[PDB]
């Protein structure tokens, strides 16, 4: 492939430099249009900027954390960290979000890493070996009450049991209900006078619900969720200009008030090095 | 190989080696080109 | 307000004109449909599309 | 049961109206069904809100 | 003798002509069309009311004075109320259309000034507010009268602060999307032609609008010498392929 | 098994059934069809909302007691007010359409009546006031309501005599008219499909109806003893092969 | 597959939706019997619902 | 590949792609034909 062709001078009625960019188009124009070039190849074929490598790699989508500890006693597991739920997301750690948000809908099938550490932050007289439960619990199962309730059965949802300091590995096909998921949606769920804007369930990816099996041993540990996601098989339409400032919620656009200039002023004059 | 059956368990795709900039550069309605004027 | 056989009843009334004999919204995972062995099976699913066959039998 | 999801409402009202026979009275009633036609599809397998428990059964 | 120039589009039972063009986009390549079977999902018999909803409206036009900020419509929603298209919108329970976009602005080769028009799919807008809030659905559903950049924030409606887009976005990026530039110089109409793009293949016209179409002010306008200072910006749309599905009752909407 | 007695007419996304019906009539042995090029004038496109418009509307229900002397709705006029079929009205300069007439009363087998059903092209109307008094517009489009011939006479309104049929003709000839019988005793429901039939192409919508439908009782309503001495009626018409042209502005009728 | 074939008007003498319950049968009755219905396929098998999938995690 | 010898050790069956509700929706003795009278 050439990357630039040989061209010499030119005195022509034709120049290929003068545009009119009111109509929207971005000209062809190359280096040989305007100087005179000699030939060169290409070397390269664009690989690792395919919008499957680009969104392909694992990225950190959620930390949480759950804890291992007596439960005699709690009145409430879900707010002991006993156990723990997880709408999933790709929305909260900001880095895979922007990413995204270049596209207007994406298609793709997820594979999740999820690796569990454990902390001993008082006092133990050794490390513990725990084994966690990830539960999948899609809209309209019954969710987890206790650390121990009849949902952990998970006899028609799927779950996987893995070691804490290990990792579990499993990738789940695009569980979209439309043809692709809406990075953005400028709509309602209803003509509702007072309904959510923007959020919708076009994006909805399930949801995911931890806890630890094992009883408790005499001391408290701490063991803390990251859950990482890769896109493969992906399909991406509609680009969009790139997000310039921070971030505030899960699925609205808006922006934090009193920002600061996304432009960087210069240090002297527009005529400046 | 693939050792799984169901196709979401599968590896990355392979590179598109599509590329057709056209529909964001050039979506004019009518053709226009290089070197021939813009507006006439 | 306690199960019974006369909830799978739907009353008629003599002379009436115009006016509404039931209603109901249509989630089928919820309300009446719920105890159904559609509803109960539609239960056991996340998604679900295509057409439903809703027939009234008269007595 | 979501909204954006949501399906429509089923109603039935009177056409002209139920007429019963002479020494005949009272209320009559319709048996309703749901099936789904061969349309159909249900995605995603996931557990029942319909059934639960608190301590394991035994013999 | 044919120019860039000079055009003339006749949709309907009306038709437009421009001496001054500059070209036409076409968004992402693609020309209005039909839904394919392929495509379809509802089993509904779809109505094509053609002539009747696919003629050109004209809503009521602004005024570019040299404090413009630029201003935004939403569609399908721009047009809720333009004759039978918009009976159609309420009546039924689903709907899909492309739609042929004509921004007009004339003044004098004394004149300067320069409007970006661009379309850009899923507009969805951001809260002045910040954190979470929402933007209730009367503001992202202005009508025919658009939401006007200059105006003030008010309370459940959007931002409308233009260099980011109404959205956290920089203006100058707004390039990536369908557009064209009304150069006082060159320039005195831009035409878009929207193909229908949408996640699903036909959706609800009230709860959810799939184009914003925003016409900005970018070069200041500049008036030669003791003109008037103004010069009013027109807008004129044409629904194209549209199909409406679902018929019943008729839907009301907040407001 | 199929008998002439059960019928199914689906039109559009509403369906009818009857397990009593009587044969049905098509006016003058002729369908309804759309309007064909060899005889079009307007040289403007029509548009045909299709199934949007044709589908089966139930106007309100009337009442039969021993005291009836019969109904009369006007076409297009009982529907002008039914969703997009009403509005298409309105809007349009000119529109032409067929119609299928269901006409329904059920009672038992120990009932009596019979009900004559008639479709009258071009019924004008006479005023009871006699001399070249004429009857006002509002008198004549009734709308879903239709005229009640046992009703008082009106100033500016029609005659609502039934043995002249409201013009100065004897009821008994009313049957070189399409029309049919509903005997309790046999019959449950008339069904009469309407033709499109005018001296011209296409028409305006408002200021001429094209057919009266009368349903009026001949052998009164006889209830078994100790019944209700009464019966509803229930009428439900649907456009067919609609087609409306000139499309505007939307059309400010009196009243 | 087709899900839903293309049905236009239905004027006849032949009801398929008026049926008889107390025989014990579900008729198979389709959107198309009763409304005027366009081509729409399947695009789905029906995979997840057989019973070794039911009955096999 | 089996890589063991017993029938059970083998992974889940495969789909029965046999699908016929007949047995349950339409157990009549005499055929019932869809647009037929019910009882004639």
């Amino acid at each position: 492939t050439v990357a630039s062709i040989s061209s010499g001078p030119k005195h022509t009625q034709k120049v290929p430099i003068l545009t009119a960019n009111e109509t929207g188009a971005t000209m062809p124009v190359l280096p040989s249009d305007s100087i005179e070039t000699r030939t060169t190849y290409m070397h390269f074929n664009g690989s690792e900027t395919d919008v499957e490598c680009f969104l392909g790699r694992a990225a950190c989508v959620h930390v949480t954390e759950i804890q291992n500890k007596d439960a005699t006693g709690i009145d409430n597991h879900r707010e002991a960290k006993l156990f723990n739920d997880w709408k999933i997301n790709l929305s909260s750690l900001v880095q895979l979000r922007k990413k995204l948000e270049l596209f207007t809908y994406v298609r793709f099938d997820s594979e999740y890493t999820i690796l569990a550490t454990a902390s001993q932050p008082d006092s133990a007289n050794y490390s513990s070996n725990l084994v966690v439960q990830a539960m999948y619990v899609p809209p309209g199962a019954p969710n987890p009450k206790e650390w121990d309730d009849y949902t952990w059965q998970s006899a028609s949802n799927p779950s996987v049991f893995f070691k804490v300091g290990d990792t579990s590995r499993f990738s789940v096909p695009y569980v979209g209900l439309a043809s692709a998921y809406n990075c953005f949606y400028d709509g309602y769920s209803h003509d509702d006078a007072e309904t959510q804007y923007g959020i919708t369930v076009l994006n909805h990816m399930g949801g995911m619900a931890f806890r630890i099996v094992n009883e408790h041993d005499e001391h408290k540990t701490l063991v803390k969720i990251r859950v990482y996601h890769r896109a493969k098989h992906v399909e991406a339409w509609i680009p969009r200009a790139p997000r310039a400032l921070p971030y505030t919620s899960i699925g609205r656009t808006n922006y934090p008030k009193n920002t600061e200039p996304v432009i960087k002023k210069r240090k002297g004059d527009i005529k400046s090095y | 190989i693939n050792y799984y059956k169901d196709a979401a368990s599968t590896s990355s795709a392979g590179q598109s080696l599509s590329m057709d900039p056209s529909k964001f550069t050039e979506p004019v309605k009518d053709l226009m080109l290089k070197g021939a004027p813009a507006l006439n | 307000t306690k199960d019974e056989v006369n909830s799978y009843l739907i009353p008629l009334n003599a002379n009436r004109q115009n006016e509404q004999v039931f209603g109901t919204n249509l989630f089928i995972g919820d309300g009446v449909f719920k105890t159904t062995l559609l509803g109960e099976i539609v239960q056991y699913y996340t998604h679900w599309s295509g057409s439903l066959r809703f027939s009234l039998m008269y007595t | 049961p979501d909204t954006y999801t949501s399906a429509g409402f089923l109603s039935c009202w009177y056409q002209t109206s139920l007429i019963l026979p002479p020494e005949t009275t009272g209320q009559v009633y319709l048996l309703s069904f749901i099936s789904a036609c061969p349309d159909f599809k249900l995605r995603l397998m996931k557990d029942t809100q319909t059934i639960s428990q608190t301590v394991a059964l035994t013999e | 003798g044919y120019s860039d120039r000079v055009q003339q589009i006749t949709l309907g039972n009306s038709t437009i002509t421009t001496q001054e063009a500059a070209n036409a986009v076409v968004c992402y390549a693609e020309w209005p069309e039909y839904l394919p079977d392929v495509d379809a999902s509802d089993v509904n018999k779809t109505s094509k009311p053609d002539t009747s909803v696919c003629r050109f409206y004209t809503l009521d036009s602004k005024t570019w004075t040299t404090g413009s900020k630029g201003w935004c419509w939403k569609l399908p929603d721009a047009l809720k109320d333009m004759g039978v298209f918009g009976q159609n919108m309420f009546f039924h329970s689903l709907g899909r259309s492309g739609y042929t976009v004509h921004v007009q602005c004339n003044a004098t080769k004394f004149h300067s000034g320069c409007l970006l028009v661009v379309v850009i799919p899923e507009h969805q807008l951001a809260s002045h507010e910040g954190g979470n809030v929402s933007v209730k659905y009367t503001f992202t559903h202005p009508g025919e009268r658009g939401i006007d950049l200059s105006s003030a924030n008010e309370v459940g409606g959007p931002v409308k602060d233009v260099l980011y887009n109404m959205n956290g976005t920089l203006l100058g990026n707004l390039l990536i999307f369908p557009h064209q530039f009304i150069n006082l110089r060159t320039n005195n109409t831009a035409t878009i032609v929207i193909p229908y793009i949408n996640s699903v293949p036909i959706d609800s016209m009230t709860r959810h609008n799939n184009v914003s179409l925003m016409v900005i002010p970018i070069a200041p306008l500049t008036v030669p010498t003791g003109a008037t200072p103004s010069l009013p910006i027109t807008v004129t749309i044409a629904p194209m392929c549209t199909e409406f599905s679902g018929i019943r009752s008729k839907s009301i909407v907040p407001q």
